[PDB]
Formats: C-alpha cells, sequence, structure tokens
RNA sequence: GAUUCACGCAGUGUUAACGUGCAAAUUACUUGUCAUAUUUGAGUAUAGGGGCGAAAGACUCAUCGAACUAUCUAGUAGCUGG
RNA sequence: UGAAACUGUCCUUAGUGCAGAUCUUGGUGGUAGUAGCAAAUACUAAGAAGAGGAAAAAAACAUCUUAGAACUGAAGAGGAGAAAGGUUCCUAAACAACAUUACUUGGAUUAGGGUGAAUCGAUCCUAAAUUACAGAUGGAAAUCCUUAAGAAAAGGAUUGAAAGGGAAUAAGAUUAAUAGUUCUUAAUCAAGAGAAAUGGUAACAUAUCAUGAACUUUAAAAUGGAGUGUGAAAAUCUACGGAAGAGUUCUCUUUUCUUCUUAACAAAAGUAAAUUCCACUGAAAUGAAUCAAUCAGAGAAGUGGAAUUUAUUGGCUUUGUAAGAAAUUCAAUGAAUUGUGGUAUUUUUGCAGUCUUCAUAAAAAUUAAAGGGAAUCUUUUGCUCGUACUAAUAACCGCAACAGGUCUCCAAGAAGCAAAAUCUUUAGUUAAAUAGAAUAACGCAGGUAAGGGAAGUCGGCAACAUAGCUCUGUAAGUUAGCAAGAAAGAGUAGCUCUGGUGAUUAUCGAAUCAGAACUUUAAAGGUUAGGGGAAUCCGACUGUUUAAUAAAAACAUAGCAUUCUGAUAAAUCUAAAAGGUUCAUUACAGAAUGUGAUUUCUGCCCAGUGCUCUG
RNA sequence: GGGAACGGGCUUGAUUGGAACGGCGGGGAAAGAAGACCCUGUUGAGCUUGACUCUAAUUUAUCAUGUGAUUUCACUCAUUUCGUUAAAUGUUAAAAAAACAUUAAAGAAACAGGCGAUUGAAAGAGAUAGACGGGGAGUUUGGCUGG
RNA sequence: CUGUUGCUUAUAGACGAUGGCAUCAGAAAUCGGUGUUGUAAGCUUUAGAGUUUCUUAAUCAAUACUCUCGGGUAUUGAAUG
RNA sequence: AAUAAAAUAUUACUUUGGAUAGUUUAGUUUCCUGGGCGAUGAAGAACGCAAUGAAUUGCGAUAAGUGAUAGGAACAAUAAAAUGUGAAUAUCCAAAAUUUGAAUGCUUGAAAGUAUACUAAGGUAUAUAUGAUAUUCAAUAUCCA
C-alpha cells in the first residue's frame, strides 16, 4: 500500500491531469502521465466513424506514416465506403437521365 | 425610494441573455439577383436543437452562384423537413413545404412562416415554435399584399417580401404543464435572469409602489395610464377591461 | 561555478568562459538568486580538466 | 508564491537585504546615535503589505 | 459569521504594485491605479487631498535633472 | 426535484458551557440535511437616491431605514458641562 | 543639593494665575501576589551534554539516545500542491528579550549556505469579459463604438486561464538543503544542414516510401448527467513450490512474521474482450440474442475475413531496456536466489448499449486528409522567467504558537450492508496557554437508584425508553400513487453435522440460504442503531430567508388569471449619442401584475376614485 | 428622628480587639450605557399622500422655407429605418437521387451621372406655451394644558 | 515550658486549627480470624451430539465429572499477633 | 484591660517618573530679489554602486564618483594605498547618465518579451495630432483633346 504523490505542480484531477500509478523496482510505485481518449474521423456525410485511421491526437498524424492515416480509394480518409458508392451512382445516374431528356430527346 | 426590478433590468448587468451555446442568427440568405429572377437550390444537411428557443434549427448549405465555395445558412425548421431534402429559394421556386418564396407568389390562404416585414430583413413575423401566418389578399396595383399576423392583426407588406412556406415546428410545446420548480429553472437556461418573481406586496414601501402595510395589499388601483414615469408604472398598463371575461 | 551579471543568457556565458579562460564548455545552467545575482554552473569537456582552471583561476 | 514573475522577486530579494542591523564598526564613529535599525521587520511580526 | 470566521478565505489580491507611483494601489479588475491615476496621463491630484499632495509632488524626490537647472 | 446512512454542511433544542470567552458569535450533545432549485475554486460583470435581493429593509470588507473616505467645517445649537 | 546665568523699582505689552469640563498628554496606586496559567486520553526508567534536582521528599526536572507504555487510525495529528506568506528552509555559535513555569529547545538572536529544465509550468490560443487610432457625443472632465461609421485593421485591432486547449523524459544514485532540473544510463521532439507504385472480390494493407501549387470542403483539438453489464491493471485476500532472515518454544506449534521488484521509449513468440464493416447464401414452422434490451428481404443466424478501442509502440503474458539497477540475506569489497495460478473484494481505467431534459450540455491556436490538376542515416542548435520552505491544533486570514475559517491528489488489516462507531499496521507524534500535595462546600462533563410514575412545570424542558436482521401480520383515510418500517407477535448464541445454488471431464471454487441433534449464563444490542397512537390549525409538496436574540403559518414554487405590444413596438438605462438591455429575439414571444398544488365554487354592485372609448 | 418625604457620615441612643482565610449573595438605591419608554426643542431622517412649492420622463399647439397642382393630393432632394463580398437596380438589344462544380478552351451585350430597398417633407431632436407627473427634490405639520 | 518537625498520623480536616504517639516511636510484610465472588491452571470422567481416520485405535469437539467449601481478593478509613 | 505585626503622621537618604531651571544646527511671520522644467525626454517611481553599510546621504555599469578650473596638506571607526610630480574642498563647466515614467514601434499584472530598416551582438529610427516643402498617387470633381 504504497501512497504516492503529484510529480508536477498541478494539484487538480483536471482531464490533462491523468495519472497511472505504475511499480517499480523494490515496491515503488511512481506516477506517470497517461494521455486523453481523442476521437477518430467520422464520414462527412453520415457522421460514421471511419475504419483503417487510429484515434490519435491532430498532432500525432504528422508522426505517422504517410500511409497509416488515409485509406487508398476516392474520397478516402474523408468518406466512408458507403458514403462514396452513392457518390458514384449519383454521379453517373443523374448524368445519364439528363443525357435523354433534354437537347432534342 | 430604491429602483424597482423593472428598472434595473434596462440596464442589463445581470439580465443580459445567457447566449453563448447558441448556434446563430436564423434568418434568410441576403436577396440577391438568384434569389429575385432565379432559383437557388439548398440542402438541408442536419436539425439541430438551438437553446433558448423552442423550435428546431436546419443548417442549410446554399452553393455560391457567384463564387467557389460553399454559403451556410441557419434556417429555422418549418414542420416536416427532413435531412437531405432539396429546399429551393427564389421568386420562381416551387410551392413544396420549406421552399422561400416572396409573399406575393403565394395564393390566398397559403400558410407561411419567417415572413419578412420589410423586403431584405430576413425574417421578422411568425418565428416561435408551432406559429404561422396566412396570406389574406394581393393588390398588383401597389403589389402589398395582407397576411395574418398570429396574434390574428392584420399587416400589410410589399408582395416582395420573402417567406417560408408551412408552420414552424415544435408544436404543441406549450401544451405541457410545467410540474416542478426545477424544470422551470432550467427553462431560463438561456435566457434572462427573471425567472423567481416576488410579488411587489410582498416588498417593502422603497423597493416596490405595491409594498404595502399591516396587511398585504396594494391599496390603490392597478390600472395606470401609458404616460406614467418608469418606477410607478406597475400593474396593468392603458387597460380597457379587467376582471374575468364571460 | 560563477555569478554573473543577470542580463546575460547563457549563450553569451558560454562564450565568455570559453574565451576568458580558454577552456571547453557542454553545458550551463543558470538560477538566479533573490538578491539579484545570477549563478551559472559551467560544465567543461571531458579531455579539459575543470581542477586545473581552478587553481589557475585561484580558487585552489 | 512558488511562482513569482522576475520584478516581484527582485523586490521580494531586496526586502531581505533591507532586513539587517547596523554594523559594529558603524557604531563606533565620533557622534553617533544609531545604534538600531527600526525599519526592521520578522514574517511572523509584521506583513510587508506586497 | 461576519467577524472571525469570514476572514478566513481572504487570499486574493484586489491591488498590486503600479508601475508610475510604486505603491500597491494598481486595482487588478478595473485596471487603474488608485493613488497616482494610471493609464491616465495627466497625475492624479485633488484639491481637497491636499496631504496626498505633500507626499508625493516636485521637490519630494531625487530632482536628478532639475536641481542643477535651477542652481544655474 | 422518492425514503434514509456516510464524508461534509447548517444551526431546531438544551433558552447547557463560555459570557473581562478558544472566539468582537465559539464549543459539546441533540436535531435537520447530506447531488440536479446540489456543494464549491478561480476568472469576470453590476457601485452609493447606486448595485444586488426565493424579499428579512436583508447584503454591499466586524460600518447600512442609504458604505467608506477627504473638503465645505472650528456646520448650528434658545440645550448640557467647564 | 545644584554649577552659569539672574534680580529689585517705574512705565509698556500679553498666548498672564486652575480642583473639576466622561477635560488633553504622560506617569503611577488600591484592587493584588488576588482572578487566572483546567478542551485536544500520557507519561515512566537508565545514560549523555549542561551552572542549572537540589533534599530533613524541595513528591514536579527542559534537550538528545535506548527500553517500556501510548495517541492520530489511514475521508490521519501521514506524504504532496494552488492561493497567501517571503527566507520562516539547512548548518554552526549563542539564550539578553519572546513562545501566561522553565528551557541546553525553537517557526526566537547572530553568521554563513541553499532554489540548476530543449521534455515541468509561465511564455502560445481563445471563453465570460476588457482596452486603443480614426468616427459619434459632451460646457466639461470624459463617455459611446470593437468592425459599425474609416483611402485604417488575404481579412479583421489589445488584453484576458500557473484548474480550459497545448510538440517532446524515464529509472537508479547523489546534497547538511535542489531535483520529471544535478550525475550515470537510456530515449523523445522541433527548426535546419548534408507524366509520378503495388497487393486484396471487398471491408482494407504495405522499415519515409510510391511528386502534388493556387482554390474549396471534411475531420480532429471539441464537449451533459444517471444507472447497468463487462475487458484490463494495481491494492488487499488466497492455492501451490521454495530460498533467506526474525519471533515463540516447557505447554503445544512441519508454526507465526518479512523480502522475493522493475521505468520512459520500442519489439512482435503466444493469445484476449467488445463494437462496426466485407464476401458466400437467402430466414416464416420466423429466428438471433442481453442483466435489461435490441435486430433482420434497403437483408437476420451460419462460415471465412477486415478495421478500431483496451492508461507507450499493438490490450495481456513475453522481449530489448535489464540486472550491471534495486530488495532480502551471508562474509571480510566479495558471494546467493528473484515459479505458476484464482469461476474473490475494492479502486482506477476504457468499452457496450439503456434512461433523461420546454436543460441538448464552449471557441481559437494547431494538425491531417480529400476534390483539383499548377510546375517539372549522419550531424548542429534549443533563448527569458519560476523552482528553497509551510500549505496549517505553530509558517495563510482573523492584533497571537487564537478549539474560528481556507481549494485539491495518493489511501492497509479486522468487523459490518456500510469510506458508519471501535481497535491495529506503514508514516507521524508523546508536546502542543505550568506542575505537586490534599481529596472540604458550590460548580462544569459523564452516571446510577428502593416504592410511586408527570403528582414537577407555562409546556414530558432535560433525561429515560424503542432501535440490526428474518418470518407472520397491518386500520381508518386517500389525489388510488400512498398511509406503511402503520400498529401487533414470534425467532436470533456456541459446538458437531446435512442439503441447495456452478466449471471442466472425479477434480476444482464462491460465499449465501435452509434444516437437525447436543450444550450453556437462553444469545442484535461492546460500538452502531426508528418511541408509538387519536385528533385540531397553517402552509399544498422538494426548496429560501433576518451573517451575530425571530427558520416560521413568512418568501419562492408549479397551477389559475389579468394588461399592453407587430418589433421603427412594449418595458426601460443614460446629460447626450450612427448610444444600451430583454433581443443570436418575433405573439407557443417580450414586458407588467394578483392569487398560490389537486377537487368544488368564484355571488350582487360602474354611484365615487382609477383606466379606457371606435363616441 | 429630622432631611430632597428610603443615611456610612448629622442628632439621640444600641454597641465596637488589631490583622484576616474559605464561602455566599442582603446592602453599597453595586458595575456596564450623556434612558431606547414619556415629554420639551420653532433639532433631524426613512416612508406615504391632490399637505405647500417645484422637477425628470410622458403628452399636446406654434416656430424653424424641399418641389408641382390653411387643407387635400403627386414626386425626392434633405431625413427615418434597414442589407450586403454596397455582387446583375432601371431602360433598350437579344420538388424523383445527402455527388461534382474554381485556377477556360477557342467568349461573359450596352447605356443611366441613383449601391439596393424603406420612409418622407410627415416623424425625431431644439425653443416657447398648456396638461399630467410621490418616479423624484426641498420643507411644514401653532400655542395653552394638574404629563 | 511552648512552637516548628516526624508517624506521606487519626476519632479531625478547605488552609490554619484540633486529637494521639514520638525509642517500650513508628512502619512493613507474613500468619491466623473475619468478609466478597462462586469451584482457578494441569491431568482424568470414552461425561459428550457428531465428522473424520485407522479399521470397529485414534484425532477434533460447545459444555460437563475428580482433584475443588476450589482459586483470587481482603483496609485502602477492618480486627489479632 | 493589653501589644504595636498591620495602619497612620513628619524628616533625611535611596528608588520608579521625568516636572522645573539653564540651552538650541528647529520652526512661525513679514519683507527684498528671482520665479531660471520637459520629445536635446521633465517631475515621480524602481533597481543598483563605499575595503568593511541596514537606513540615510551622494551618485548611475566612468558608481559615496571621472576630467577641467580654483584650492593648498589632509582623512579617521579600523586597516591599506596614494599624496606639494599636488590630499581634502568648491563649481551656472565638460564627459557620462541603468529600468521606467507625457513615455512615444508593439505588448506589459507582479510581463518573462518582441517586428522591421539602418549602422552575430551593441547602438539609433519607427505613437497620435500637426505647419511648411519635395514626391507618389485617388477622384471624368471642373474643363478639354
Amino acid at each position: 500500500a504504497v501512497r504516492v504523490t503529484y510529480v508536477r505542480k498541478h494539484s487538480y484531477n483536471t482531464k490533462s491531469n491523468g495519472i497511472r500509478i505504475v511499480k517499480t523496482a523494490g515496491g515503488n510505485m511512481t506516477v506517470q502521465h497517461r494521455q486523453k481518449i481523442s476521437n477518430g474521423v467520422r464520414c462527412g456525410d453520415c457522421g460514421c466513424v471511419l475504419a483503417g485511421i487510429r484515434h490519435i491526437r491532430p498532432h500525432q498524424y504528422g508522426w505517422l506514416g504517410k500511409s497509416k492515416r488515409t485509406v487508398t480509394r476516392a474520397y478516402g480518409g474523408v468518406k466512408c465506403h458507403k458514403c462514396v458508392q452513392k457518390k458514384i451512382l449519383r454521379a453517373f445516374l443523374i448524368n445519364e437521365h439528363n443525357l435523354i431528356k433534354l437537347a432534342a430527346a | 425610494g430604491r429602483r424597482t426590478l423593472s428598472q434595473r433590468k434596462g440596464r442589463g448587468s445581470i439580465f443580459k441573455s445567457r447566449s453563448h451555446h447558441k448556434l446563430g442568427v436564423a434568418q434568410h440568405r441576403a436577396i440577391d439577383f438568384f434569389e429575385r429572377h432565379s432559383t437557388v437550390r439548398g440542402l438541408v444537411k442536419s436539425i439541430e436543437h438551438d437553446p433558448g428557443r423552442g423550435a428546431p434549427l436546419a443548417r442549410v448549405v446554399f452553393r455560391n452562384p457567384r463564387q467557389y465555395g460553399l454559403d451556410k445558412e441557419l434556417f429555422i425548421c418549418a414542420e416536416g423537413l427532413y435531412s437531405g431534402q432539396y429546399i429551393y429559394c427564389g421568386s420562381k421556386a416551387s410551392l413544396h413545404i420549406g421552399n422561400v418564396l416572396p409573399i406575393g407568389q403565394c395564393p390566398e390562404g397559403t400558410v407561411v412562416c419567417n415572413v419578412e416585414s420589410k423586403p431584405g430583413d430576413r425574417g421578422i413575423i411568425a418565428r416561435a415554435s408551432g406559429n404561422y401566418a396566412t396570406v389574406i389578399s394581393h393588390n398588383a396595383d401597389n403589389e402589398t399584399t395582407r397576411i395574418r399576423l398570429p396574434s390574428g392583426a392584420k399587416k400589410t407588406l410589399k408582395s416582395n417580401c420573402r417567406a417560408m412556406v408551412g408552420i414552424i415546428a415544435g408544436g404543441g410545446r406549450t401544451e405541457k404543464p410545467i410540474l416542478k420548480a426545477g424544470v422551470a429553472y432550467r427553462m431560463y437556461k438561456a435566457k434572462r435572469t427573471t425567472w423567481p418573481r416576488v410579488r411587489g406586496v410582498a416588498m417593502n414601501p422603497v423597493d416596490h409602489p405595491h409594498g404595502g402595510g399591516n396587511h398585504q395589499h396594494v391599496g390603490h388601483p392597478t390600472t395606470l395610464k401609458r404616460s406614467s414615469p418608469p418606477g410607478q408604472k406597475a400593474g396593468k398598463v392603458a387597460a380597457r377591461r379587467t376582471g374575468l371575461i364571460r | 561555478v560563477f555569478l554573473c551579471e543577470q542580463k546575460a543568457n547563457k549563450t553569451m556565458i558560454k562564450k565568455a568562459v570559453e574565451k576568458r579562460y580558454g577552456v571547453k564548455v557542454i553545458k550551463v545552467n543558470t538560477l538566479v538568486r533573490l538578491d539579484g545575482l545570477k549563478k551559472a554552473f559551467v560544465r567543461l569537456a571531458p579531455d579539459v580538466e575543470a581542477m586545473e582552471v581552478a587553481t589557475k583561476i585561484g580558487l585552489f | 508564491t512558488g511562482h513569482k514573475g522576475f520584478s516581484y522577486k527582485l523586490k521580494l530579494g531586496k526586502k531581505i537585504h533591507q532586513n539587517r542591523g547596523v554594523p559594529q564598526w558603524f557604531r563606533m564613529k565620533t557622534g553617533n546615535t544609531i545604534n538600531y535599525n527600526f525599519k526592521r521587520r520578522h514574517w511572523n511580526r509584521r506583513k510587508m503589505g506586497m | 459569521t461576519k467577524g472571525t470566521s469570514c476572514r478566513g478565505t481572504r487570499h486574493n489580491k484586489t491591488h498590486i504594485l503600479c508601475k508610475r507611483c510604486g505603491k500597491r494601489s494598481w486595482h487588478l479588475q478595473k485596471q487603474r491605479c488608485a493613488s497616482c491615476g494610471y493609464p491616465d496621463a495627466k497625475m492624479r491630484q485633488y484639491a481637497w487631498g491636499y496631504k496626498a499632495l505633500r507626499r508625493r509632488t516636485q521637490g519630494t524626490g531625487r530632482m536628478r535633472h532639475l536641481k542643477i537647472a535651477l542652481k544655474r
């Protein structure tokens, strides 16, 4: 039952002041500063969390590999696979429907 | 005597509007050529809850007709609108629910809301939840139309005043009886600091004109003139009638 | 360990000690005392012996 | 406090400097009436209002 | 509890030292100095405060650059 | 915006202690309350015929049926003392 | 006595004669060696230093070490911070004054010493709000405006948080005192310098890889609370196998106790829980599923995959770090070891759906991606400021070493429903406004009592009494929810047993329930722990109130009702103002009032005074 | 006993040894406080009101010269109130689909002396004059008197 | 002669005072009497419901039998020596 | 009836206290002369500098003082050094003059800071209003080709 103390000068249990107590040599328990939980990317159309992109802080994506922050697809990384399939059908079917309605139908 | 609580309200120190989480200003987009001689199409992206008001607000996203990019407005939801809907605004718009047309194009008996009291001011009349205004008649001689205000009064407006077809959502809001003082406390979470109202007769003569003596009463008529100075104007002002109605 | 003017930074102290005594400095830590004097902890390169500089200056 | 501005600490340090007494050699000057420093204070006796 | 007990929570400064007069009279929330009349360019002096005039005025300081001018 | 216990909080009773006190309002038991009309830190806003008040003329630095401070001012006294 | 100025007479001049003014200032008596130095369980023995325990017991003796006995009892009298304090921190000399005795002690005197950052914060961003040039207003000081008025600022100025957002550091050791700051070791971050890809059907995946300008969009930073289930770690408890040391040992005890550890950052043997998608196929005799739910032909269950989260890489074990550290022992610097589990509790931390709102629960700095197609490993540096100490029954505010007040973090065992009362462990302390003797009255605090039982008294004021859990049982009245723990009755201990509630194919594990003999001092009661009933009045209820004599029937409240207003309005602040508040508003709204839940009912009067009129 | 009508001191008597300890609560008309109940001041303050005298806000009439036919009309030209990225004003020529829309190939009409509406010579501010005006300011509320 | 002082003095007592003894002073244990409570610790009664474990020995087991009218306390404001 | 411990009375000496007497480098009033500040940075505030200084005094990174001119042998609490080849002392002089302050590149809470141009560091300039001149512009505002 080793009781610990805050290492930094913050004395209040705010969200940015998260701590985890880990063990060390001789039964010593120290204080670790744990990070905050961050949300992931969402499809711009349906607002669903995309798959294949991690949930980390915005600056941490700079440290990520260039291929580990986006999905190799048209509108990948900003739209779900369903968000894009409807886009293709909308872009194609509407173009075909008016190709026979006007201009000397 | 002191200054009555009504006088202290015009100062605006603790009686300011608690508008921090409010979404913005709900009004029509600025009138231009495309809203005067053509139609623009808007896409209802989402419907949200604006604190301090009983009606939902819709985030409509019009494309910019003159430049490249979007143009995001904040309309008031007519009852029936849904996400992903297309709404058309202009002098040639279809007469569907949610479309915005000049008040001079709607036929007689059409129900509209968010009416402009002057062309280009983007919404004055019929804005509360469940409210609407009806079109009474047209006068093509001076291009003016008559509409019936939700209070029952009749008004004359120019035919160029835009309006949104339908009724405002969130109807029947006030039909639910508040049960607890806590529920009334939470009603003004995004409103002024006016809820717990102390009766004037319960105060002292310094604070209020009704501050009574050994028996809680008024002692003088509570129907006053409109010309009464601030501080003594309390109760009923320019009242033509009183009592209960049979 | 030195006492320097407060209006000098770690960069100017590092050059000043290098020029004044002809030594190599790899680390400087400074604290400003309550009276107003800035105390500088100057660490020399491992090749240069600090004990000989102290005797040369006059500390020994 | 543990945290203080740079100017505030220097004015704190001067208050430490001025909390001293007359040196012995000064008291031995001819025609000397200065034996004590009447501008003296102690942390538990008087707060310096700063 | 308006006497001894209510004094326990007094640990928030209202006035700090001012830059133009050096007194602890700079109001933090009002952003003005009660004594020397800060950012207001004119020094704060009043006829009813005649003693306040004889405590800080010309001749109460070193007079570094005016002692020579009048002597000259 | 149910019933209670606990960390805390208040102040119903003893009209107990104390009453040149631990204290210019505190202590002990008892009682009530002990999370949504809740408790609380910091920042910030509101100033004297003004502010703030779930309203007691309550609170506004131990000062309130009109704060503190300086000037008019050695205010006036058919009244009291010398 | 005193050691350098002074006196008498006449005129002149006046700040010219004191017993009083609750007179002003200063000094001093009786009271008086009197009242007091009585909250916070507590000290004793030996030794050392010291002038400072002597003596006809002068019954007491400050400080330090050891031993005994103890208290705070881990929501602490423990270990650390924010504000406030400002050198109070450490050491040495020294004790005139101060800490209601004394002091060798001290937060007290004297003199030195002490606060080390690329990674912790300020610095950076904006929130409520705040302040400038030009402009508007004013007799005036000055006020208004904060992007509207401007030839000012691709777009909107300044400040505003050491608890909001935020690039990057950990372990061990060291000092009389500093340490995510120094030393060793091990990392991390930023700014530099030296026609343009594959794979998978797909969800999607590739040590930087695999070009991507203007312009635009999206996402992140970035968002309430409750309650339920569960993954993981830590703490506690426990099973198995030992190693080392300690305690007990005349009565036993294969016994009781202590240690058996591991960081940042990365790696990928082995292997989890939950959610969402993808491919095959097409569900009815409808299935699938949770504690609850909930889902399906715009497609279920089944099989096979993909992705994300799980306190750093990738959650857990494991690995590099790294045993060389550290811990426990042994010897005189050198040697020994450092398995594996659990269908237990708590805390922390995420996740999954459910409920709730006339409440919907911030923004910017900064970053990434997309649409688009313009153009053709090594090494260097990382500046300024804060950093000591208390954070309180002695460092803060109250005149003080004041029983008052002041925001937080970490948190063991027993017992119990319980973070309750009570006792103990690690840590801290034995002093915190003086003691000894005697054991009078009157007191303050805690008690008991024969017989009676409110006869006392304004008044059951004060005290007594009931009290946990289980089973039975429970009235009138009622807004049909309650009253209700109504009221009332029975049981409860110890020892020895029996049975029920599961997992895996006989073993393994959990406290919980029920039952039966036997025994006794016949069992909730050491602590904790509701007195009950029958009515009347007021307020409907939860709530607030005269800080310091009134906590209530007073205020508030939801409900009911009335009045004005189409917004250039109504109310209303300002001397004025392209001024200000409700108003980021628009009659289901704003403003001004009376009554006070629900049920029932609101009677008659317009003469008078108000208010109003389309007259 | 008398006395200011309830003496510790005075008069006449009763009676007295100097210093005091622990109690207690009769007295010292005990201490604390220039009575707070009552009255008198040609002393005040809060509050109320058709008390007297006034005042902010409100309101009404006249004045302050926009043009063309005191009132009635039409216009805009000061003025009122608004809207924007002052982003197509005026006159001629000519609801099936929550997707994209930009940096042009080889085009995208001209002119008005008005940025767009709105109000409009009316309203608002100023001067003078009447009304209203406890919202507010100043002041007053005689004397004699078996209190 | 008297007082202080001693018996941590009593028939007394807030403190003084008062009462007793002071070398045959006094105090102390121990011993016996006299009281209070209720049968001590150790081994035995298979006391003993029962479960274990040999196999019909043991072990554990509230409570209960003998030693036991036991053990403990007893002036401190008791009484002999 | 009795003693004087206490109580009271006078004198002398001592004590606590600081009246009285003597004294003044301090004030008050009147009068005479001036009434001489600052963007060439004032008054005011802060910090710092003496061989041993805490205050005060003087001074400003050239620090209880530098140069020049007069001045002639000191200072002192204790040491040192320098000194008629010039010690103290004096001045309408010269050089120098930290952070701020009307404070003025921008910000300023107790804020540490920071942008550009000129001559890594250091030093200057850059606020608002404003008069004159030069220069670059804007407006079909009036004409005019």
